[PDB]
């Protein structure tokens, strides 16, 4: 062990002798390609999706430049890791839960969406003809009682859910300047849930953003129904953390 | 479009050994561990669920998971092999009941889900599980309680861990205990068994512990946990 | 970075640091490919390729690469033609089968995500390999507007205003913030596609060369069509003369 | 059953018995035949209540998915397509006679008509079910063009109310349901609230 | 048979006889006929014992199934869901006519499935040969609201009127009650139906059978 | 694809299948086992490897299976890969009940069987089974029979032998220490213990560290039974306790 | 060398080896010649023979009335997509009662000779062609690779030495258009003999030639046959 | 009709402690016997028998395919299979032929293999099952046997006053019905003994 290799335990998802798969953890750097990170926070009354909006270019229409993903009315998303990849996920998302629906009568818990994402990529973990996703997927909306959800799962299978969290480059520096402000947690209301994802974004990216670069999703027990933040508003939040 | 490969991925080496199995064990040993005993009136399972990093919501996913009315599970290693097999073993436990109309005799069960874990291991395109099982039942009045490994293999123990310090985790139970223990006694000792490694602050949240007596399977609150957790209740 | 050290022979073989030099390797292909360019004006969008002569024995109008995907939607091209050629057959019968389900003109969003989810598909496994080719669709309508798309090689898909593919990528866009498309009409537009194009070709290496250019806005009357001989002709002389500064 | 749509300037009304029979035995005298399809998309529906329930079910799925796909407001002829395709597809293995109303951003109010056949139009207004036959005169010679959510509103209720009372297949409470832009709001009609006619004595 | 149901104040209440017949002749007089779905779901079954037994049977293991990856209670639309698309999917072939009951985190739910496949969402429903019978009941004494007691009689007296005036129905009424907090399987909940006491006596006293061959084997 | 099939199922320049060599291997590494024919009867006899102070073990053996009504075997190997050959064994002997009304003959279960290893080898890209078995029974044809199997789907029928670990020192003992026409359920057990005793990393053979089976007619009904723990031990003692009594006459 | 053997593998060049190589099999074919007048299409082709008590290969092939196609490359191919072009043909005149517009014909080669350089265990065909035809938008000459690409050309001509040819028709290009048949003909076995040993030249035994015109469907000439065009040659200039 | 083809009769009966099951004998096809020695009831166990009734080729078909999966079932379980698990077996193979079932309605009567339950039921053609705490008839005679035993059953009977009463019920019913008969055989379950005997009954 220490890092050791056997066959081609590092090209396809096989075990190394140490007992890891390469080939997952090589997906989770793919991730990063990007060059993006996100954030989502779980307020007691709400859950926020935020993350970056590099748009270096004037020749794009802005409009079609995402990473807010409407899966149900009820259930969005934010991606973050290879573009293609995500897009794919995503549509594997609306059917799986357009389907849960029409199968049961009623719509996907964010839990359970989240659960068999992640159960579909378990398997590319497993099989070798394919290679995992280089992505990963965060999942908000509110449950029948038990309020807002923030659900993340793995290109390794992995699923949970959290009071926040983030992914991307600095997905390791946005959880532990998070889970700081988690403790000092003031009263987690719609607005400090929506600043408190914005700074950490900012503060880790140290860039003090304008409105366009960065978006913003939100899903609330009083309108249920996922919500992509206007340029317009999202800069009323941009003020309103300046007037400090 | 996808084909896909039809040629196993586990094969004998020269020395005889099945070289994927073992790494695959190796993925256990270095999973969190697991406790089991049988108290001769009931079987306990409990595991070192230690993610809780402060954002972490401990409650949203369970390693401590029923597959009847009257059977339990946990593991250690890989968290996502596990998921698949207690979807399958859910799933073979409703197949047996509904042709018998009689729950699933849990040494039934493990010889169904060790089928299973034993496929991954001579199929094409396919790695082991990494992951290792503890069933632990009330079939017929006798508690029962058993691991399955990547293998393929099972066995009937009255009492074991798995995961890191596994190894001092059976000695330590090689002695530290032994039958005739009662109910909330083989609790003690198997939470007990586990903090002889459980590093940090082994709280309620740390933990996670199922029960199996003779009258159903069940996983214990964060209450009724960090109760036993005060060195007692 | 040289890495490929059996890391670059599947597309489902991951590189230690998170890269699939499979699909990497296919947009090459593209890069070598002749430069195409894309503008959404305002009442429609326009094409532009420029077609190096393979040969004098060719004929005007051989290996196109531009093609009606849909009588509403154009594809314009760069790289492995035959990959490409495959993809606008695809394409097509993705615009089919939409009509004979729902009924009425596939949205070009729709038609591009899902052409892309195809390409993508192509970018898992080995027993594949990717498309080494990109390429923009373009359409107008009244209900629409003018929409512009680019997919590539890995199956992303974005929506420009004004975006090129093919050896000058990056010169051709830098000539196109010239323009402020938003504002102008088709008609001009196609002599500012002729223009960027003959800047952008290099009169040494790549010898002589074709110019193709679509159609499809409220000039067309949604219809795709081929800029009109006079036209074109118009935006050579204009573009060669603007050359002469 | 009897089963009517009317179209008016920016919406739909819709309308329909409550009546499913097996035989001559109403196993439901309270029956809800007009079906959500989407937000502002419903069918009216007549024939084997099986089948006409299994389709529609079929066609929510469907057009739900094509609208959070395509992020937008799915169109009424859309949903038509999605039911004619089902309808011309099975036709052999369906007894469904389907009428298509609602509201489209881009269209306003439509009615679409999808017979047993499988055949797809759009019209004025449209009737089916077994007793729609005893109103055609009835519609023909009322329904003007211009009517308003109000009149249209009544001009089914009226329909409705006559097939009902020569229709065996027909009866219970009328339900309704005017769809436009604003949404969607559904009434009922019980016993004095349903239009009445004199039967002709001496 | 005769099965029914009804939507009360606190839940719902489901009846049924117990009556099972080959042709006009009863093979059972005591066929339970409310069969099990989830703990908080109850499904009465007319038509072919086979079929209404194996469909139940189904949907409530793969409502064990559901529940036990969701964590949380099963609805009835979900029961009601699979039901029907089973049966439509078998065009009437699997002849199961069933009235759905049960308690859902929305409430208590009453839903009358047919073997083609349509649902019917009703405050009160009956199915079985006795079924017109039963609904009389109903339809004469039906209040919205009603109590416990009052709702659990009103259905005991539809599978009554069922049971002396349908051949096809006989023997108990047996009920089962589901309210937000409660399920109550009342077994025999009625039994107005006895054999009549026998006025002779015909005991076959040891030696009356002439036999031909006997042959024992010990166990142990 | 091409590049990472190993080809378990391709001849070596020498002519032989290697997968089919390096699970030979894994077998003679696993609790040894073996049988004697007798003329009263046959018997199994194997290495119970599962020997640890907290198994709970609830099993009628660990290493010893009843197939048909007349037939039982004991395996060498991969546990999980003799279920699986085992379960196919029971499936295939009820397959001829059901056909014929009559029990499988013996070595007829046995070639069903070794067909589907051979198989293994032959085609489909898969690695063959790691097990070796031994097979006992009564069959109205030849009686008490014993087989032995291999991975290699070969087999042979045997008046005595072992598989598994030393199954080379078991195998020259019996070799020369076995009544070639006059053995009895007893001189069998006899062999079986001083056999065991021998290959077997173990001073004083406790009665764990084994598992004995015996088959033997009775009345019509085929019997077969797992000796229990004191019974065993007779069988060490008497081993022993007439050991110490030979040594007395050297 | 790992990135030589599948077609499946893209080179760090952004280039597929396998492609190339069937490309490759193109070249080593002997030479073939097609061009164009406004009215005729015209196949030329040099045939070789394995010994002298051989015959020469066939190079030119009838597809339909309105086409037929010389072929350069493994001959096993060749047999493949004439038998597909010919059943493509065959299922035009079925349904529509119509010939096959030649250009809809050529992409279906294009479409069908694609697939397989894209999937895993698979391989390019290994033939290029070029085809000669006459729809109703006149005469045409194509030519197909082994790489799914394919082209609309003035005039043509693949196989070994098939420079010199190319050479040739790009000099007389301007002339074709308004040759009459004969000296179209002409124009292409003089471009052919371009691609010869000059120690030797045009014989009636390996000389074969297709013609399709809108006054006529699509011939082949082979031995006595072909003497009628090879009369009234040229010098050759040595 | 297919079931009433080589007629048949089949009866179970419940004492305290001990079990009965009887059986006719005849193996016609329509008017003709064929044979007199047919048998109907077949051990699945000790203590735990089936009867068939029906048509003739699934009635052995049904049995020996049961056979098959009775057998694996113990082999696999480590024990010996309870009566209301076999019903629960058969009411699943039969179904498995829901549309294009065997022709055989089933009776079983057994003892508990660990306890002293005593057990009786009877199937569907296509598999649903019945219990009973009285008795349980198959074949082309039901009415005639369910006469007989709304007649002579009593709730406790030792296996002497129940082999008296079951024998008296077939005999009877048997002997008011055509195509079954040519003898009887009976089986009482103790959890001690079996006894078999074949009744003197009519040969017409
Ligand atoms: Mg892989
Ligand atoms: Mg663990
Ligand atoms: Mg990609
Ligand atoms: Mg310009
Ligand atoms: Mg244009
Ligand atoms: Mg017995
Ligand atoms: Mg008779
Ligand atoms: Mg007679």
């Amino acid at each position: 062990s220490r890092g050791s290799s056997a066959g081609f335990d590092r090209h396809i998802t096989i075990f190394s002798p140490e007992g890891r798969l390469y080939q997952v953890e090589y997906a989770f750097k793919a991730i990063n390609q990007g060059g993006l990170t996100s954030v989502a926070v779980r307020g007691k009354d709400c859950a926020v999706i935020v993350t970056q909006k590099k748009v270096p270019d004037k020749l794009l229409d802005s409009s079609t430049v995402t990473h807010l993903f409407k899966i149900t009315e009820n259930i969005g998303c934010v991606m973050t890791g290879m573009t293609a990849d995500s897009r794919s996920q995503v549509q594997r998302a609306r059917y799986e839960a357009a389907n849960w629906k029409y199968k049961y009568g009623y719509e996907i818990p964010v839990d359970m969406l989240c659960k068999r994402i992640a159960d579909i990529s378990q398997v590319y973990t497993q099989n070798a003809e394919m290679r995992p996703l280089g992505c990963c997927m965060i999942l908000i909306g509110i449950d029948e009682e038990q309020g807002p959800q923030v659900y993340k799962c793995d290109p390794a299978g992995y699923y949970c859910g959290f009071k926040a969290t983030a992914a991307g480059v600095k997905q390791t520096e946005s959880t532990s300047f998070l889970e700081k402000k988690v403790k000092k947690k003031f009263d987690w209301t719609f607005e400090q849930t929506v600043e408190t994802a914005i700074t950490c974004l900012s503060t880790v990216l140290s860039i003090d953003f304008k409105p366009s670069e960065i978006e913003v999703g939100v899903v609330t027990v009083e309108n249920p129904k996922f919500r992509i933040l206007t340029e317009a508003e999202i800069d009323a939040h941009l003020v309103a953390l300046a007037e400090r | 479009a996808e084909r896909g490969y039809s040629f196993s991925l586990t094969t004998f080496s020269p020395s005889g050994k099945l070289v994927q199995i073992e790494y695959a064990l190796a993925a256990v040993a270095g999973g969190a561990p697991s406790v089991g005993i049988k108290a001769a009136n009931g079987v306990v399972l409990a595991t070192e669920k230690k993610q809780k990093s402060i954002l972490y919501d401990e409650r949203s996913v369970h390693k401590v998971e029923p597959i009847t009315k009257h059977i339990g599970l946990v593991y250690s290693g890989m968290g996502p092999d596990y998921r698949v097999l207690v979807h399958r073993a859910r799933k073979l436990a409703q197949q047996y009941y509904l042709v018998y109309q009689e729950p699933i005799p849990t040494a039934q069960l493990v010889q169904r889900v060790a089928s299973v874990m034993q496929e991954y291991t001579q199929s094409g395109g396919v790695r082991p599980f990494g992951v290792s099982l503890l069933i632990c039942g009330w079939n017929e009045g006798r508690p029962y309680l058993f691991q399955s490994d990547p293998s393929g293999a099972y066995f009937a123990w009255k009492a074991t861990a798995m995961g890191k310090n596994y190894v001092n985790g059976k000695t330590f139970l090689e002695k530290r205990y032994n039958e005739d223990l009662e109910l909330e006694d083989a609790i003690h000792t198997a939470i007990l068994t586990l903090k002889e490694s459980f590093e940090g602050q082994m709280t309620e949240d740390n933990i996670e512990v199922g029960i199996c007596n003779e009258a159903g399977f069940r996983r214990l609150t964060p209450t009724e946990v960090k109760d036993y957790l005060a060195a007692i209740a | 970075s040289s890495i490929g050290t059996g890391y670059d022979l599947s597309a489902s073989t991951f590189s230690p640091d998170g890269r699939v030099f499979q699909v990497e390797y296919a947009m090459k292909a593209v890069e070598n490919s002749s430069t195409a360019i894309g503008i959404r004006c305002k009442d429609g969008v326009v094409f532009g390729v420029e077609k190096l002569v393979l040969s004098k024995l060719y004929e005007e109008g051989s290996n196109k690469r531009l093609f009606n995907v849909d009588r509403h939607v154009g594809m314009a091209v760069a790289g492995l033609l035959a990959d490409a050629r495959s993809l606008a057959d695809i394409a097509r019968e993705e615009a089919s089968n939409f009509r004979s389900n729902f009924g009425y003109n596939i949205p070009l969003k729709h038609l591009a995500d899902r052409v892309a989810m195809y390409v993508h598909a192509y970018t898992l496994y080995s027993a594949v390999r990717p498309f080494g080719c990109s390429f923009m669709l373009g359409s107008y309508s009244v209900n629409d507007g003018a929409q512009l798309y680019m997919i590539d090689p890995s199956g992303v898909s974005y929506g420009y205003w004004g975006c090129a593919i093919g050896k000058a990528r990056q010169a051709a866009k830098t000539e196109i913030e010239k323009l402020q498309m938003k504002e102008m009409t088709c008609r001009d537009i196609v002599k500012e596609v002729a223009k960027i194009i003959y800047i952008v070709h290099d009169e040494v290496k790549d010898k002589a060369f074709e110019l193709e250019l679509s159609w499809v806005g409220e000039l067309t009357n949604g219809r795709h069509e081929i800029v009109p001989k006079d036209i074109r002709e118009e935006a050579e002389k204009y573009a060669k003369e603007s050359l002469k500064e | 059953t009897t089963i009517m749509a009317v179209q008016f300037d920016g919406g739909v009304v819709l309308g329909a018995d409550s009546r499913t029979t097996t035989g001559s035995y109403i196993a439901n005298r309270v029956t809800d035949k007009l079906t959500p399809i989407h937000d502002r998309i419903f069918c009216c529906r007549s024939g084997s209540a099986a089948d006409t329930q299994a389709v529609a079910d079929a066609v929510t799925y469907q057009l739900g998915f094509h609208s959070i796909e395509l992020n937008e407001p799915p169109l009424v002829h859309t949903a038509a397509s999605l039911f004619k395709e089902m309808c011309y597809r099975y036709r052999e293995d369906l007894m469904a006679g389907i009428i298509i109303a609602g509201w489209d951003p881009q269209e306003g109010g439509q009615v679409y008509s999808v017979p047993m056949g499988g055949m797809m139009v759009r019209q004025s207004f449209a009737i089916g079910g077994s007793g729609s036959s005893y109103i055609y005169g009835y519609v023909d010679a009322t329904y003007r063009e211009g009517m308003t959510k109000e009149e249209c509103l009544q001009f089914t209720a009226n329909a409705l109310a006559l097939a009902m009372e020569r229709d065996g297949s027909s009866g219970g409470v009328i339900r309704l349901a005017a769809i436009a832009e604003s949404g969607v709001e559904r009434q009922v009609l019980l016993g004095d609230q349903i239009p009445k006619f004199a039967v002709a004595t001496l | 048979t005769t099965i029914a149901g009804v939507v009360y104040k606190d839940g719902i209440v489901l009846g049924a006889d117990t009556r099972a017949t080959e042709g006009m002749v009863v093979a059972d007089k005591n066929c339970s006929k409310i069969h099990f779905i989830s703990p908080n779901i109850y499904c009465c079954g007319a038509g072919t014992a086979a079929d209404t037994d194996m469909t139940t049977q189904l949907i409530s293991s793969n409502l064990e199934l559901h529940s036990l990856s969701t964590g949380r209670l099963p609805r009835v639309v979900t029961a009601n869901r699979m039901l029907k698309q089973m049966l439509f999917r078998y065009r009437g072939y699997i002849g199961a006519a069933l009235v759905l009951g049960g308690v859902d985190v929305t409430g208590p739910h009453l839903y009358s499935i047919y073997p083609h496949g349509s649902t019917d969402k009703l405050p009160y429903v009956t199915m079985g040969s006795g079924s017109l019978a039963a609904m009389a009941v109903f339809e004469d004494k039906f209040r919205p609201d009603m109590e416990e007691e009052e709702a659990k009689n009103l259905v005991s007296e539809a599978i009554a009127a069922g049971i002396f005036n349908d051949l096809g129905s006989g023997s108990n009424i047996d009920l089962c009650v589901i309210s937000k907090n409660k399920l109550d399987f009342l077994r025999p909940y009625t039994v107005p139906n006895k054999k009549g006491t026998r006025l002779g006596r015909y005991r076959c006293e040891k030696g009356t059978t002439a036999v031909l061959t006997e042959k024992i084997t010990p166990l142990e | 694809s091409r590049r990472y099939d190993s080809r378990t199922t391709i001849f070596s320049p020498e002519g032989r299948l290697y997968q089919v060599e390096y699970a030979m291997e894994a077998i003679g590494h696993a609790g040894t086992c073996l049988g004697i024919l007798a003329n009263d009867g046959v018997l199994l006899a194997a290495e119970r490897r599962n020997i640890h102070k907290l198994l709970d073990e609830v099993f009628f053996s660990e290493k010893i299976y009843k197939l048909n009504e007349d037939m039982a075997c004991s395996v060498a190997g991969i546990t999980s890969d003799a279920n699986v050959l085992t379960n196919e064994l029971r499936l295939i002997a009820q397959r001829y009940l059901l056909q014929y009304q009559e029990p499988i003959p013996c070595e007829q279960l046995v070639t069903a069987l070794c067909d589907i290893k051979q198989a293994y080898t032959q085609f489909g890209g898969k690695r063959p089974f790691g097990v070796s078995l031994l097979y006992i029974g009564w069959d109205k044809h030849y009686g008490f029979q014993l087989y032995q199997s291999d991975p290699s789907g070969n087999y042979g029928g045997w008046k005595a032998t072992c598989i598994g670990n030393n199954s080379a020192a078991a195998v020259s003992m019996l070799k020369q220490d076995y009544k070639e026409g006059e053995m009895t359920l007893k001189s069998a057990l006899a062999l079986a213990i001083k056999v065991l005793n021998k290959t077997m990393d173990v001073s004083k053979l406790s009665a764990e560290k084994v598992e004995i089976a015996t088959l033997t007619r009775e009345n019509g009904k085929t019997v077969i039974r797992v000796l229990k723990q004191k019974e065993v031990e007779q069988l060490i003692k008497k081993h022993e306790e007439e050991e110490a009594k030979a040594e007395r006459e050297k | 060398n790992q990135y030589d053997n599948d077609v499946t593998v893209w080179s760090p060049q952004g280039r597929i080896h396998q492609i190339e190589y069937a490309m490759e099999a193109v070249k080593q074919g002997s030479a073939t010649v097609g061009l164009k007048s406004k009215t005729h299409a015209v196949l030329v082709a040099l045939k070789r023979a394995q010994s002298e008590l051989a015959a020469h290969q066939k190079k030119i092939l009838h597809v339909d009335n309105h086409i037929g196609i010389s072929i350069a490359g493994l001959t096993a191919d060749a047999r493949l997509l004439c038998n597909f072009m010919r059943q493509e043909c065959l299922d035009s005149r079925f349904v529509f009662d119509r010939p096959l517009p030649v250009s809809r014909l050529v992409s279906l080669i294009g479409s069908k000779t694609q697939i397989p350089t894209q999937r895993y265990g698979r391989r390019p065909y290994g033939v290029g062609l070029l085809i000669a035809g006459y729809d109703d938008m006149g005469p045409h000459i194509f030519q197909t690779c082994p790489s799914a690409n394919y082209f609309d050309c003035r005039a043509m001509s693949i196989g070994a030495r098939s420079q010199s040819a190319r050479t040739y028709l790009e000099r007389h290009m301007s002339e074709f258009m308004e040759c009459n048949l004969n000296e179209l003909v002409k124009h292409g076995l003089r471009a052919l003999r371009e691609t010869l040993p000059a120690e030797q030249d045009l014989t009636t035994k390996n000389v074969s030639i297709g013609i399709v015109g809108k006054d006529l469907e699509f011939t082949i000439y082979d031995d006595d046959d072909v003497s009628p065009f090879l009369e009234g040659l040229e010098e050759r200039p040595q | 009709s297919i079931m009433s083809y080589n007629g048949g009769a089949v009866m179970a009966m419940k004492g305290k402690n001990c079990v009965a099951i009887a059986a006719d004998r005849r193996f016609g096809i329509q008017a003709q016997l064929v044979t007199t020695d047919f048998q109907k009831i077949f051990p699945m166990g000790d203590r735990l028998y089936i009867g068939l009734a029906g048509l003739a080729t699934d009635v052995q078909t049904v049995a020996q395919r049961l056979k098959f999966r009775l057998n694996l079932y113990e082999l696999k379980e480590g024990r010996q299979i309870k009566p209301y698990t076999l019903m629960s077996m058969v009411a699943n193979l039969l179904y498995e032929k829901r549309f294009g079932p065997y022709y055989t309605e089933p009776v079983i009567a057994g003892l508990d293999p660990k306890t002293f339950k005593p057990f009786i039921c009877s199937l569907d053609l296509i598999g649903c099952p019945m219990v009973t705490d009285d008795f349980v008839v198959s074949g082309t005679c039901a009415e005639q046997m369910y006469g007989m035993c709304e007649s002579l059953w009593e709730p406790n009977m030792d296996p002497d006053h129940l082999f008296e009463t079951i024998s008296q019920a077939m005999l009877n019913a048997v002997d008011r019905d055509a195509v079954s008969g040519m003898g009887v055989i009976v089986h009482i379950i103790e959890k001690d003994k079996i006894t078999t005997r074949t009744l003197k009954a009519r040969m017409d």
